[PDB]
């Protein structure tokens, strides 16, 4: 038995929950709305016998890019995830600020950075590996909220880079 | 122009402590300074200044012929003077904060209708002194606030004061504490707007511990004295979405006890209010989240018996699976163990196992093997045994028996502890009540054995059935468990019936 | 350091113990019993460390005089106020307080205030 909770950023109207609820609630597509405020979901994950993990994804709202990232979002969070939208390089920008406010309101018991993942949401993967090879993240991967197509592979990969740490 | 500077010179710090240690009495100086109007403001009011440091009981002296002379001076001067009525009323904060001196305060309610007039007039649309008398309204609540009129006079102020600033820390604690015991004072519309305010509370004032501690306590408390709105909170539009504001407000501060325990108690209240919220906070996960927020916080027992009873109204009304069990059943099984003395945490723990506990057959059985190795009997029968009253406990306790028994490896474990005698002395010391003699009556067959009775020796056993069977004749279910209570233990040795 | 001593005041009724101690700390029919009070003196020099006098204002009828030496302990002052418009018998009325004082506390400083001087002539007093 083991907790662990991930914190899901990225800019506004990207389908945050999107995501959230075709992992946990297996909703996809659906009409996209804004998020007043944070939000959490449970998600059980059966990744070896006798050893069950829960993962509780927090979806933060995007809405208060501007505003200071309370540290206390991340207080204890172990796991992290940058959505961005694929038809907007403001998004892209977007998923760069949050990375570097990460990077600068982050902290770990070894010191190391937390695994992220660059999920590209609503499916140019060239230009995206510059940024892959450069940011330094753990993996990149590309998936449409409306079809669900490679959101499941993608959180598999996640928590098993998780786990090998 | 003494006073001026002075004032001023009062400003620079580490001074006042050596004016303080004078020999020419500036206490009794400014006190023979005061009908200028100017003066008293012009003296600045560093009454209050020193008043952070003049030990109790010359604090007390300080206080008679403060209130004496501020209260003159300060009604007529400052009902015309922002600083005058500020100064004045922030000196009468520092002088009330010894716990004897209320009384004196309201000895003819003078302080009272001072900061409600106050309120009213004196500042409309000012902040500093709606901050300062809604300090005084907090610090003056104990025993004695069975003052109806007035109660319901200050309540609208610091109401009105909570719709017109709510965007500063100053007003927010105190108000709402003082709301909090107000409110559980007077409710033996207005809902709206306090619900309004606690939520503006909660959301933005999410980095203060205790703005948030102050607005989910008056949330849990106004819901407590008012159960008709339990519908008005919601994810719904009209409904303000407190829930996820409190689950948020105890996930980012969970390394405080405080804020735990009351946005704890607010959920339970409102799940307690309306069972719709159940099954919604599960599915949030917040079961196994509040249990990991009990493992960190286990040196106290109120945080314990606050998620104990959280635990408890969560999961009433509702099946969970095996995982559940194994995950949730050691936790609180380790809970109740560490804390042994506590009537309130076991009672609640007690709730909650018993609420809680009753391919697939060999899973379950695993899962109630594994129980049995956390000494979970041993624990009840602990608990049911060293606390004799509070006769919750033992209808809880003996529910709980009553579920273990049936299990696989109850016996030997049960009769080695001894868990008879603790069945037995529970029917002697309760033999009027109905659910205690039924549920004894159908335990004692149960977990009767030949060593109970062994070489024909058992008249308790025979003195306390014919006695419970006698006293409740009419009732059906008590006679049927008790007779065939005796037909088991008839089973065994026939030289019972004798006795 | 602890400043804390005990004071007492002795006399016969009438004395004026009650009002020497409000003069000197700052209705009075009689002195029941014993009146227990606390004298916060700090000197005015910050050097002196405050002193709080345990002050014991004894009565002066005799029919309080019976349980009065169970309060008579040594670790304490002693004032011995006698009326001068009496005349002279004030110092026999004294002499059982002095026996109780020598009995219970050998070595403790005694003082004679003679008080009510504004009506006394010269000659009663020496
Ligand atoms: N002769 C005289 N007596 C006074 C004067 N002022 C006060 N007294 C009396 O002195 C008494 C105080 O003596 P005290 O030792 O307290 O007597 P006790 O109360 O009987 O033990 C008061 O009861 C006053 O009535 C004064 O100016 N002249």
């Amino acid at each position: 038995d083991h907790l662990f909770k991930v914190l899901v950023v990225g800019d506004a109207a990207v389908g945050k929950t999107s995501l959230v609820q075709r992992y946990s609630q297996d909703s996809f597509s659906k009409h996209y709305k804004s998020t007043v405020g944070v939000d959490f979901a449970l998600k059980v994950l059966q990744w070896s016998d006798y050893e069950i993990v829960r993962l509780q994804l927090w979806d933060i709202a995007g809405l208060e890019r501007f505003a200071a990232m309370t540290r206390l979002y991340y207080r204890d969070a172990s796991a992290c995830v940058i959505m961005f939208d694929v038809t907007n390089a403001t998004t892209f920008s977007n998923s760069q600020r949050w990375k570097q406010d990460l990077d600068s309101k982050l902290t770990l018991p070894n010191g190391e950075p937390v695994p992220c993942l660059l999920l590209a949401n609503k499916c140019s993967r060239d230009q995206i590996d510059r940024f892959s090879k450069e940011n330094g993240f753990t993996g990149w991967t590309e998936t449409s909220v409306k079809e669900n197509k490679n959101i499941n592979e993608a959180m598999r990969v996640l928590i098993e880079k998780m786990m090998r740490n | 122009i003494g006073l001026k500077t002075l004032d001023l010179l009062l400003t620079s710090g580490k001074i006042t402590l050596l004016i303080l240690d004078e020999e020419s009495d500036i206490f009794m100086l400014i006190f023979d300074a005061m009908a200028n109007d100017e003066v008293q403001k012009l003296g600045c009011k560093a009454l209050h200044v020193l008043f952070e440091r003049v030990s109790e009981e010359q604090l007390t002296e300080f206080v008679e012929n403060k209130d004496y002379m501020i209260l003159l001076s300060a009604l007529t001067n400052f009902k015309d003077e922002e600083e005058i009525v500020l100064h004045v009323l922030h000196c009468l904060h520092s002088l009330a904060i010894p716990c004897n001196n209320v009384e004196v305060l309201m000895s003819g309610n003078v302080r009272c209708y001072n900061i409600v007039v106050e309120a009213m007039k004196a500042f409309p649309m000012s902040e500093r002194i709606q901050e300062v008398s809604c300090c005084l309204l907090h610090r003056l609540t104990l025993g004695n606030f069975f003052n109806i009129l007035v109660l319901n006079e200050v309540h609208e102020f610091v109401v009105k004061a909570v719709q017109q600033y709510p965007e500063n820390a100053a007003l927010q604690i105190s108000a709402l504490s003082c709301l909090a015991l107000l409110t559980e004072t007077i409710f033996l519309e207005d809902k709206l707007f306090w619900l309004e305010a606690c939520y503006k509370a909660l959301t933005w004032h999410r980095k203060n511990k205790h703005v948030q501690e102050a607005a989910c306590w008056a949330l849990n408390n106004l819901l407590m004295y008012q159960n008709s709105l339990h519908e008005k909170i919601g994810d719904e539009d009209g409904h303000f979405p407190a829930h996820r504001e409190v689950m948020l407000s105890m996930l980012m501060h969970s390394s405080s006890k405080e804020v735990f325990q009351a946005s704890a108690n607010a959920l339970s209240t409102l799940l307690e209010q309306n069972v719709n919220f159940r099954k919604i906070l599960l599915s949030k996960g917040i079961h196994l989240n509040v249990l990991e927020l009990m493992q960190k916080h286990i040196h106290s027992p109120e945080v314990a018996e606050s998620g104990c009873k959280m635990l408890n109204h969560l999961f009433e009304g509702s099946n969970t699976s095996l995982d559940i069990m194994a995950a949730v059943v050691p936790k609180i099984l380790t809970v109740m163990k560490r804390h042994e003395t506590s009537l309130p945490v076991q009672l609640e723990a007690l709730r909650a196992i018993l609420h809680f506990i009753v391919e697939f057959h060999h899973k379950l059985n695993m899962v109630k093997k594994q129980c049995f190795k956390n000494d979970i009997h041993k624990l009840v029968l602990a608990a049911l045994n060293r606390f004799i009253g509070n006769p919750g406990i033992q209808k809880c306790g003996l529910k709980v028996i009553s579920s273990i028994v049936h299990f696989p490896d109850a016996l030997e474990m049960l009769s080695l502890e001894g868990a008879m005698d603790s069945v037995l002395h529970t029917l002697q010391m309760y033999p009027d009540d109905q659910e205690i003699q039924c549920l004894g009556l159908s335990l004692i067959g149960y977990l009767i054995t030949k060593k109970n009775v062994f070489i024909g020796t058992g008249h308790l056993l025979a003195k306390i059935l014919v006695s419970s069977l006698y006293r409740f004749k009419d009732v059906a279910e008590i006679q049927t468990k008790g007779f065939q209570t005796i037909l088991a233990i008839l089973k065994l040795s026939a030289s019972f019936s004798k006795l | 350091p602890y400043n804390r001593m005990k004071l007492m005041i002795v006399g016969n009724t009438g004395s004026g113990k009650t009002t020497l101690l409000q003069q000197l700390m700052k209705m009075q029919s009689a002195t029941v019993g014993i009146d227990v009070k606390d004298w916060p003196i700090q000197i005015r020099d910050k050097r002196k460390r405050d002193l709080v006098l345990n002050v014991w204002d004894f009565a002066g009828r005799e029919e309080f005089y019976s349980t009065h030496p169970h309060f008579m302990t040594q670790r304490a002052l002693y004032l011995a106020v006698y009326d001068l418009s009496k005349g002279q018998a004030e110092v026999d009325a004294m002499k059982p307080w002095l026996f109780n004082i020598k009995a219970r506390a050998s070595s403790s400083p005694v003082i004679l205030v003679g008080t009510h001087l504004d009506v006394s002539d010269e000659k009663q007093r020496k």
